[PDB]
């Protein structure tokens, strides 16, 4: 197979420039299993994808409602003893905690000792995303910007 | 026992038709018929990290009028936060195994939902937060409009001044939203606008707004000519540009006006009312601050008392 | 088990742990290559080594010379169409420039437009860098932060 | 031309025994036989964003006393890096349009470094970058101290105060691990103790250098001993703990000294050198800062003049 | 004598095209052919109550270069008018009875004017009072437009920023509607747009003049093209909306640039001129600024000297 494992996660349609941050936040690298990167490989489609083969470990939640609204286009894949077990693409969720950082310089979630969270609509236009604290809410771009 | 007992009254989002409509009843009642010792035995945080003449006077009054005590600051200056460095939520924190509910004011958008992490079993309620939210006020401000226009259902509401940094236009076009068939104009420096946010909703249940530069070009058609003040404090530099009001409000301008047409303001106001409209049959805006009394009482009753036979 | 390679450059042998760091470094992502990258990688040699390739791209004398800093035992293969044309190998560099920051807080390189540069020194343990501006010297440790 | 002609200075690091020995060499030539009119048609910029008495001073006066200009400043306060904010780069690429030479002081260690990649083909002498090096300096104490001693190999030198930020002595221990079998004591407190870089260039020269916790430990053994004043606009409020002169010095510990020894300080002299030594035979501080003047003149010629004056 | 001898130096408005020719002339001369003794016996005031770099050195350096003494202030701090409170009337008619020539830069327009009124027959040469006038300024941008554009006549001159406040723009534009069939393109925000005299100047002399939004729509049709800094100093708080550069100009627009174009600023750059423009050939701001020494000096040397030289 184009790169194989037995048990593990194997990400794919990951857009170019994205898997290697992806590889920095999910902090993929604090692992000592073996791991596979394909950067900027191509898509028929979409031109050039990356592709990350995490073997024996397997995503949580939290990873992949954050893969969702870095990468609604990714598909993980569930492979258990080389069976692709499952591939399932991701639905948006309700709330992100602790990882987005509120644009309102006045929020109160910089000063203080909490994980934010964040509420999302998911406007015909784009993702609007709306903080716990201030009741500011944002485009999903004001936000996830990097 | 009662729907709002034990409640943070925080955003206005988070209360209901029904427990506005319950505040305002039971104001009436208190302000038909005084409660001089329900609150006896009640000890209450007046939390003011920002400045305040009306809210936290008001507040205060209100508790004593209903037998309470009051314990807290007018300026953090005082405090172990604002001198030997502590947070906020070791400030709620311990200030919760104190009192039964606490009031605050505070310049961060957002403090106030996060007191309520760390207050553990007290209520907490918002006396504003930054630009944010002002639930308190809307109260009292729905409760000077049902006194006036007998209704809360179809109105032309005109709201005008600095609708950015305006936590009490927030509030309000909230609360309002919540009624049936009411019409908004919204007269702003367009740097000083309502927030999309609240748009977006007005739009999503189908409610009329509209933009408009004058302020002659709409007394004609309303019922509520809610004036507010451009908030310099929370101003940002690219902005200085609108600290001085538009739109200023004279007695001759009323001159086409509805006969029940009031004139609202939150106060402070700086040089946007001119005096002159003080002394006509349309303005009401001490009216409407004595009206905080009740309002307040009102609801510290609800929140603190299981049932209420009044 | 990684891939086939027409022409550039296979850094091969780079201590696991070291691979994603250098990736990161020295900008090597910010490319429109297809790299491919191998963490966690069984060596026997080492027991884990990382190895990355990045295709239709070579590094120069200098270049090569920088990872000793963080890959001495690395091993950069010069790849011309499948031919291991080259087997390079780096030495310290005399100076590592526009790559790290001076721990000098009242040093000229933080306010001023001007690229960083250290005269890297093997000292007696570890490498010792003196900045080229404020001239302390820092222990090579120290130099990659917190 | 001659070894140093066009040459920036701005590190002792960068000059061999040679150059050193050129620089005083020419300044006891210009001491004995002035040269008026050697820079008549220069102009220099005397650029001091840090403070100064004894570096400014000595400096323009040199100048003066070969015939050349002098333009501007003694503070920033109101250059347009100053006031309208613009980056060193530029004042520095603007100035070399106009002068011959750069005398730069500054409070960032490198400025002079960063001023010589933009000083195009004139050369920056620096008075000084932060608490890395003074070049100049140490020229006039090189003077001074081989004046007094009659050599400048195989002394017993001791360096006291703050050698942590102590520029001075930066400069003046990389000066002298040039000539041979010159001995350091080297006395401060931890906190502000000579730099460990200093150390290993003199581990690797195989200089013998040791640490001591009094002046009457060195006092007999010693030749030249060198007095610095604590940093204070260096240190770090953790190191607020010594910004009084730990070791301060009395006429009274010359009790036991050698006859030919002289006490050297760059100056200001703050609480550390009591005035009673000024009394004494060994007090040779303010003959150092006059030889100020003749090795700066012997630099100034040399970096601006190709032809080495006799 | 010549046709600026003791002639004060106030506004572009007061010169010829006549009287900026023959400075250009002279500059040109001297550029070639130095003159060391020129002015050797006098002395110049040069009075900053405002900030500088290139100001205040050039016109030391020029001075310096034709023989003459220096004296005056780079600061108003300690002056009598600094703190024993004097009239600018009276430190200018003490100051005439001691030198030859006043320079002065100063905060407030019409500086220069009322100093001309007290510096009996010692002419005043403005260094810039407050935004309305910059003479010298300009002197050495005409000089450096002709020697790199060939002609002071039909020429694309694009004046990008802070054209309400810019002293150097408009003495700029009133030195070039005097030449012929000169072209403007004026790129400033509303806030802080060209003066209307200015425009009704040009309208008045069939001037082309025209508004822009964009650099690039400019690039390809212009030779010189001006920048500006915000002069942030003398905004008005409500003015502050634009502090930053609108206008920010990279090395990448650089593309579709005509060969022979040429960048000019008159400086401090903050972030309007990124620094990747410096390696361009079109880049020479750091070259106008060297010029600023040989318009100084022919400008001196003519109203201090009857004989133009030569
Ligand atoms: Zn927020
Ligand atoms: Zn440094």
């Amino acid at each position: 197979g184009v790169e194989a494992i037995k048990r593990g996660t194997v990400i794919d349609h990951i857009p170019a420039q994205i898997g290697f941050k992806l590889l920095s936040l999910f902090k993929l690298t604090e692992t000592d299993q073996r791991i596979t990167i394909g950067l900027n490989l191509p898509s028929g489609e979409m031109g050039r994808k990356d592709l990350i083969k995490i073997e024996n470990t397997f995503l949580s939640e939290d990873q992949v409602d954050q893969l969702a609204l870095y990468a609604p286009q990714a598909t993980v894949n569930r492979i258990d003893n080389y069976e692709v077990v499952g591939k399932s693409r991701p639905s948006l969720p309700e709330r992100i905690d602790n990882v987005l950082v509120c644009p309102n310089s006045n929020c109160i979630s910089h000063a203080e000792p909490v994980s934010s969270s964040f509420a999302v609509r998911k406007r015909a236009n784009d993702i609007a995303l709306k903080c716990k604290y201030c009741e500011k809410e944002f485009s999903h771009n004001v936000v996830l910007a990097n | 026992a009662n729907p709002l007992y034990q409640k943070h009254i925080i955003s206005i989002n988070d209360l209901s038709r029904d427990d506005l409509n319950l505040v305002l009843a039971t104001a009436a009642k208190l302000k038909a018929n005084p409660q001089p010792e329900l609150l006896k035995h009640k000890v209450i945080a007046s939390c003011f990290f920002e400045a305040s003449t009306r809210t936290r006077l008001s507040f205060q009054t209100s508790m004593h009028r209903l037998g309470a005590s009051v314990v807290g600051f007018s300026d953090s200056a005082n405090t172990s936060l604002g001198k030997k460095g502590e947070t906020l939520a070791d400030t709620i924190s311990v200030i919760s195994t104190y009192v039964d509910a606490i009031v605050m004011r505070h310049p961060q958008e957002g403090a106030a939902r996060l007191a309520t992490e760390f207050s553990g079993n007290v209520p907490v309620l918002n006396a504003g937060d930054g630009s944010n939210q002002h639930p308190t006020q809307t109260l009292l401000d729905l409760f000077t409009i049902q006194q006036t226009e007998g209704r809360l259902d179809n109105l032309h509401v005109a709201m005008v001044g600095d609708l950015k940094y305006g936590r009490t236009v927030h509030s309000l076009t909230q609360a309002l939203a919540k009624f049936d068939g009411n019409r908004f104009y919204f007269i702003a420096p367009d740097a000083l606008a309502m927030p999309e946010y609240i748009l977006d909703m007005l739009d999503e249940k189908g409610i009329a707004w509209s933009l408009h530069s004058s302020i002659e070009e709409v007394m004609a058609e309303v019922d509520i000519l809610y004036m507010t003040r451009v908030q310099k404090e929370r101003l940002d530099p690219s902005e200085y540009a609108n600290v001085k009001a538009q739109f200023v409000l004279r007695a001759s301008d009323l001159h086409n006006a509805k006969a029940n047409m009031k004139v609202l303001h939150p106060l402070p106001r700086v040089d946007e009312i001119a005096t002159d409209v003080d002394k006509t049959p349309h303005a009401w805006y001490f009216q409407q601050a004595g009206n905080g009394i009740f309002a307040r009482q009102a609801l510290l009753a609800l929140v603190l008392n299981r049932d209420l036979v009044l």
